[PDB]
C-alpha cells in the first residue's frame, strides 16, 4: 500500500500485505546467476586457412576466420576508416555489426544471448569451450589455444609436411580419425585484470587515450587458431560465473 | 551451485579443474 | 586386467546443459584476486524485485515513464496494465527483462506509483485487480467489485499497489507463444477529481513502475525469441 | 527529522526535507589500500576530504522525460574545483575512492516535476563521435546541456553506420536498477547518495578512466503556473570519501 | 641500496628496503623446473619408407625419415665432409640447421623450444612419446621402440607379408583401423649415464680423441623406427624432470 | 557383467597439456643412480634472481655491459631502463629470458650498479623510477619527484636500486604483444659530477646489471614469438 | 610436482609407470 | 518400482537424473 519511492526503495509486498490473502511462495533454484549461464552457447565458427601439413596463416572468408577471440562480446578483424583489416587476428569491437545488407548473418563473433541479457557491470568466471565439427569427412585437424595478452606466435614452420600451430609449448590439441570430431576443455580465469567488463568500459585502451575507448584491455579468455581439413562451430559456457553491479539490459522494442 | 549434477565428481584434481581462487589480500 | 564396458548407443554425443564438466587444459592457475570488490550479487529474482518503469504509450504512440490526471473523473480507465509477463507496456522493465529468459512463473506482481504532481494538489484513485472469467471491466463500478485498493494523495509520495497471484494452476507461462491470452488485468481509475487551487499545473504526472513482488518466482531456463534493438 | 546536517572537513552541507542517504552496494568506501601497489599510499588528507559544492544545471520546462546531464568522476574534480584533492590526484599515477554526494535542487508547493538522480559504474560520458578517429569525444568532461533520451536506446557507434547495437548503451527505461534516490518537488530539495569503490582493478589508473559516474535524469517535466519563480536550477555537494593514492610522480598536465 | 658485486653477489631486495613501502608478493606455483617442461612438444616426424607388408628400410625424402632419435637436442642422419649420410640412421648433431635456403624448414630435427630455452648444464627425466597421424585414411602402421645403445636389428623379414620392425622382442606398437590414428606412451630414463648434457659436452666421443666433440654417448632415450601407411607427428613430454649447475640461454637478437 | 558408459562427445582427442600420464611400456626399468651430483634447483624463478647483465647501445649502436660517466653534470639522464620485461636492453638478461616463457609478472625489479671506475674518483647519482600517468621524466628535477634514491661513491663499489612495483592490477603481462606499451621508466641521473685528481682515468664505466628483486613472481607458462639468433 | 592432476592416479603401479629411483652409494 | 535394474545406478545426483517432487501445501 501506502509508500514513498524518493528515498530510493520501496516496500516489496506481496498480496497478504493490502489484502485478506496470503504468501504464495514456493522453492525454486533455478534463477541463480552460476546455474543460469553455466550453458553452452555458439558465439562464432572456425574455418581453416589451411593444411594439417602447413604453415598457419590469417585467413578470412566470408566473414569466416581461421582464428578468434574468447570473449562474450562482439569481436572480428580490427576495423579502419578504410575497412576492417582481414590479414589480421581478431579483437574486441564496440558494437555489433551486420556481415551485408540485410541484417544477418553478423560479420562480427560474440555470444548474442550474453549480450540481449547480462543485467551487470563486472562479472568473472572459467570459461568452458567447445569446438565441434561442420562437416562429415574423415577429420584431421589441430588447434592451438592461448591466454589473454600472449603471443601469437604466428611464424613458420620448423618441420617441413607438418602443422604449424602444433609447434608450441601452448595448450594445443590433435584430432584425427574417423568419428573424432568434437573438441572440448576448460581454461582458467586468466586475465590480468581482478574482474571483466560485462559490456563497456568508460575510459581508453592507451595511456596517450587517444585509442579504443570503451574497451579494457586484456578482457578476454584468450584465443584459438585452427589449422586442418575441417570448419567447426564454436561455443562457449560460464563456469562457476559471478557477477557484480547491477545495471540495464539491452533495451526492447515498442510494438508499433 | 551452478549447473553440474555428477558424483563421481572428481577424477580430475580441484586445483586442476578449476582458476585457484585466493585473496590479495 | 582391462574393465570390460557395454559402450551405449549415445556415444559421441554433445550436450549443450550436460550436467557435468570437461578436460582442464591450463591447471594451476590462480585466478587474478578480486577480494576488493563490491557489489555483488547471485540471483537474478533479486533484478526482478527492483522496481522500474513501465512504458506508456501517447496518441501520436511514444513513451513515458507515467501517466496523466486532473480536475477530472474520466468515465473511462486512467491507464490498463495486462498483468502477463510478455505483456508491452513491461518490455522494457527489469522484471520483464529477466522473465523473458525463463518458461514459467508465480506469485505477486507489484505495482509502483508515484505522484509528481504539485504539493498543493489532492485526490483519490482507485486502482484494481480482475481475475478473468467474466472479461475484462469496463468501468470503475465493475473494476470495484474484483480486487482493489483506493489510493489518497498527501503527505506519502507513492504507492505499492499488488497484483495477486491467483490462479488455477501453481505455475503460469512467461510468454505470449501461441494465444489463453491473459492471467487478468490491473486498472486504474479516479475515484474523485485531482483538486486544487489557483496558480497550479493543472495537469499532474504520475510514475508508473513495475516490479516482482515477494512471493513472486521464475523457473526453467529458455531462450527467447530473437531480436533486434529497433 | 527531514533536518539534516553533515560535515567534513571545513566543509558541511544542510537540509530541511531530507528523505535519507541511500547507500549503494549497501556498503562505503574504506580507504584500504591497494594489495596490487608496493609503495606506502598517501592517504587522509583532510584538506582533501571534504564537500566541493558545484554547479550542475539549470532545469527548465523544455526538458522532456529522460533528459539528463552526465557528470563523471573523479575527473570532474580533478582541476581547480577540486582544489587539494584535484591538486594531490594530479600527482599520482592511482586513485581509488568512494563518492559521498548531495544533489540539490529547490522550487515550491505551486511546482511540478521530478528528477532521477543517481550513480552507475562504468557509465558511457561520451559526448559525440570524434570526425577522423572513429572515436569519442570528451569522455571525461561533464554534460554542460542537458541531453536528449534515444528513442530507441541503442547507444553511439564511432563507424558512421548504424545499424544493431553499441556496448555503450543505456536503456533509460531501467535506470532505477542503479544506486539511486528521486527528486520530487512536492516531498524534498535535496538527495543523498553514496558510493563504495568498484572497477575492474584493486586501484585505478584514473588519468584514463572514469570508473564512476553521477547522473542527473528528468523523469516528469518541470511545471508552473504563469507568476510562480521561474528560474529553476541544480547544483551539487560531492565529496571523495577516502581517497587513497599512490605512485606519486611529476605532475600529469589536466590543465 | 648500497652494496658490492665483486664477492660474488648482492643483496636481492623488494620495496620495502630502500623506501617508505612493502612487499607485495603473492603464492604461486607455475614455475617449477618439473611442472613447466611438463607438457608437450613436437620434435620431428616420421614418414614411412615402406608397406606394413615388407622388410624396413632406412629412408629419407625432402628431410624426412621413417626413423628418429629420441632427445631433445638437434639430430639427423649423420653428416660427411660430401653432406648427410641418408641411407643411415639419425643421430646427435651438434647445430641446428636449415633444410635448404631460407632458414625453414628445418634440415635437423629437435626440441626447438627446450633449446631456445634451457637454463641448465645438466638434466634429466622420464620422456613421454606422442605420435600422431598427419593424414586421413584408414591405418595401418607398426612402430618399434629401442633404448638408447641398443642393436638396431634392422634385419629382414622373416615372416613373408609382414612388417621386419613387429619382428623384435622389443616395445613395439601395432595400430590399425577407422578411427584408430594415435600412439602415446612413457618410457624411461634409460641412458647408461648418471645424467644429460642439456647442450653441450666438451669432450671426445671416443678414446682416440679424434671424434664427435660436444657430443656425450648415449647421451638420449633411444628411437623409434617406423612402417606402414602413415605419417605421423612426433612430440615429447618431459616426465619428472630434474635440472642440475644453471647456465645461460639462447642469445637474443638485439632490435637493429 | 560389463559397465555400461557414456562416451563423451571429445573421444580421441589428443591434449599437449593433458593433467594425466599415459601407457608405460618399458617398466621396472632402475634410471641410473646419481646421488653423487651438486648444484641441483627445482624453480626457474630463482635463476630470474640472479643477476645479469644490461645491452646498453653505442651510437655506433652496439652494446655495453655498462655505461659512462665523467666529470661533468649532463643535462639530461645518463641511461634509461624502461620497466617492462619485453623491453630491449635486457633482451638478453636471465631475468628477460625466463619471462619471455612466461604471460604475467608480479613484484619488484631490482636494478645493480657496479662502478669500476679509480679508486681516488668520486661523486653521485640520482636513480629514480616514474610510474606512468604524466609521461616519462625529461629533467633530473621531475625525476626527483617520484620515487627515488640516491647513489654515492666511495669504499663500497654497488648499489642496488629496487623498482617498486606500483600497478592498477595485481598482475602485469609480460609482452609487448599489442601496444598500454608501458609500466614506467627507471632512469639515471648525474647529481654531482664524478670528481677526481690529476693522473686519474676522467671517464668511468659503470657496470649495468638487473634482476628480480624477492617479491617477484611469474605465471602461466607459454611459448615466445619464435626466433633465430642473429 | 610436475603437471599431473589426476585423483585416481594408479591404475599402473608405480614401478611401472616410472623409472625407479635408486641411490648409487 | 520401475523398469530400472541397475546397481550403481547414481552417477548422475538424484535432483538431476529426475523432476524434483514437491508437495504445494
Amino acid at each position: 500500500g501506502s509508500d514513498n519511492a524518493e528515498k530510493g526503495k520501496v516496500s516489496n509486498d506481496d498480496a497478504s500485505v493490502d489484502f485478506v490473502a496470503e504468501p504464495v511462495k514456493l522453492p525454486e533454484n533455478q534463477t541463480r546467476v552460476a546455474f543460469f549461464y553455466d550453458r553452452a552457447v555458439p558465439i562464432g565458427m572456425l574455418r581453416p586457412g589451411q593444411n594439417i601439413e602447413s604453415t598457419f596463416v590469417y585467413q578470412e572468408n566470408d566473414l569466416r576466420l581461421n582464428c578468434l577471440l574468447l570473449t562474450p562480446l562482439p569481436s572480428f578483424c580490427p576495423d579502419s576508416t578504410s575497412g576492417p583489416v582481414k590479414t589480421k587476428a581478431p579483437v574486441q569491437w564496440r558494437w555489433v555489426r551486420s556481415g551485408g545488407t540485410t541484417n544477418f548473418p553478423l560479420m562480427t563473433k560474440q555470444d548474442y544471448a550474453f549480450l540481449c541479457f547480462s543485467p551487470f557491470t563486472y562479472y568473472k568466471c572459467d570459461l568452458e569451450v567447445t569446438v565441434s565439427a561442420l562437416g562429415t569427412d574423415t577429420v584431421a585437424s589441430v588447434l592451438r589455444w592461448a591466454p589473454t595478452g600472449a603471443p601469437a606466435d604466428v611464424t613458420d614452420q620448423l618441420i617441413g609436411y607438418t602443422p604449424s600451430l602444433g609447434e608450441t609449448r601452448n595448450p594445443h590439441m590433435w584430432l584425427v580419425g574417423a568419428g573424432n570430431t568434437q573438441i572440448s576443455f576448460v581454461v582458467p580465469y586468466n586475465s590480468p585484470l581482478s574482474v571483466l567488463p560485462a559490456a563497456w568500459f568508460n575510459g581508453w585502451s592507451d595511456f596517450g587515450n587517444t585509442k579504443d575507448f570503451g574497451v579494457a584491455p586484456n578482457a578476454d579468455f584468450g584465443r584459438l587458431w585452427i589449422q586442418g581439413n575441417t570448419s567447426a562451430s564454436v561455443r562457449i559456457r560460464y563456469k562457476k560465473m559471478k557477477v557484480f553491479c547491477p545495471r540495464p539490459t539491452l533495451f526492447f522494442p515498442w510494438p508499433v | 551451485s551452478g549447473n553440474e549434477g555428477v558424483i563421481i565428481n572428481n577424477f580430475y584434481s580441484n586445483q586442476y579443474q578449476n582458476s585457484i581462487d585466493l585473496s590479495a589480500s | 586386467s582391462p574393465i570390460a564396458v557395454t559402450v551405449r548407443e549415445h556415444k559421441g554425443c554433445f550436450y549443450s546443459t550436460n550436467p557435468d564438466t570437461t578436460v582442464p587444459i591450463y591447471g594451476k592457475t590462480i585466478s587474478t584476486p578480486n577480494d576488493y570488490m563490491c557489489g555483488e550479487f547471485s540471483d537474478l529474482l533479486e533484478l526482478c524485485k527492483l522496481p522500474t518503469f513501465l512504458g506508456n504509450p501517447n496518441s501520436n504512440n511514444k513513451r513515458y515513464p507515467y501517466f496523466s490526471a486532473t480536475n477530472s473523473v474520466p468515465t473511462t480507465s486512467l491507464v490498463d496494465y495486462q498483468v502477463a509477463l510478455s505483456c508491452s507496456c513491461m518490455c522494457n522493465s527489469m522484471l520483464a527483462a529477466v522473465a523473458r529468459n525463463f518458461n514459467q512463473y508465480r506469485g505477486s506482481l507489484n505495482f509502483l506509483f508515484v505522484f509528481t504532481g504539485a504539493a498543493m494538489v489532492k485526490g483519490k484513485f482507485l486502482i484494481a485487480y480482475t481475475p478473468p472469467g467474466a472479461g475484462k471491466p469496463t468501468t470503475r463500478d465493475q473494476a470495484m467489485q474484483a480486487t482493489y485498493a483506493i489510493w489518497d494523495l498527501g503527505l506519502n509520495s507513492s504507492f505499492v499497489f499488488t497484483a495477486p497471484f491467483i490462479s488455477p494452476t501453481h505455475y503460469r507461462q512467461t510468454s505470449y507463444t501461441s494465444a489463453a491470452s491473459v492471467d487478468g488485468w490491473v486498472t486504474v481509475w479516479q475515484l474523485t477529481p485531482l483538486t486544487y487551487p489557483s496558480g497550479t499545473p493543472v495537469n499532474s504526472d504520475i510514475l508508473t513502475l513495475v516490479s516482482a513482488g515477494d512471493d513472486f518466482t521464475l523457473r526453467m531456463p529458455i531462450s527467447p525469441t530473437k531480436w533486434v534493438p529497433q | 527529522d527531514r533536518v539534516a546536517s553533515d560535515k567534513a572537513g571545513n566543509s558541511a552541507t544542510n537540509t530541511q526535507s531530507t528523505v535519507g542517504r541511500l547507500c549503494g552496494y549497501g556498503e562505503a568506501h574504506h580507504g584500504e589500500h591497494p594489495a596490487s601497489c608496493a609503495d606506502t599510499a598517501t592517504d587522509k588528507v583532510l584538506a582533501a576530504e571534504r564537500y566541493y559544492t558545484i554547479d550542475l544545471a539549470s532545469w527548465t520546462t523544455t526538458q522532456e522525460a529522460f533528459s539528463h546531464i552526465r557528470i563523471p568522476l573523479p575527473h570532474v574534480l580533478a582541476g581547480e574545483d577540486g582544489g587539494v584533492f584535484g591538486a594531490t590526484l594530479r600527482r599520482h599515477y592511482l586513485c581509488k575512492t568512494g563518492w559521498r554526494v548531495q544533489v540539490q535542487c529547490n522550487a515550491s508547493q505551486f511546482h511540478a516535476g521530478s528528477l532521477l538522480v543517481f550513480m552507475a559504474p562504468e557509465f558511457y560520458t561520451g559526448k559525440g563521435t570524434k570526425t577522423g578517429d572513429m572515436e569519442p569525444t570528451d569522455p571525461f568532461t561533464m554534460d554542460t546541456t542537458w541531453r536528449a533520451p534515444q528513442g530507441a536506446p541503442t547507444g553511439y557507434r564511432y563507424d558512421s553506420r548504424t545499424g544493431f547495437f553499441a556496448m555503450n548503451h543505456q536503456n533509460q527505461w531501467q535506470w532505477t536498477v542503479y544506486p539511486h534516490q528521486i527528486l520530487n518537488l512536492r516531498t524534498n530539495t535535496t538527495v543523498d547518495l553514496e558510493v563504495p569503490y568498484v572497477n575492474i582493478a584493486p586501484t585505478s589508473s584514473w588519468t584514463q578512466h572514469a570508473n564512476w559516474t553521477l547522473v542527473v535524469a528528468v523523469f516528469s517535466p518541470l511545471q508552473y503556473a504563469s507568476g510562480s519563480s521561474s528560474d529553476v536550477q541544480i547544483t551539487a555537494s560531492i565529496q571523495p570519501v577516502n581517497p587513497v593514492f599512490n605512485g606519486l610522480r611529476h605532475e600529469t598536465v589536466i590543465a
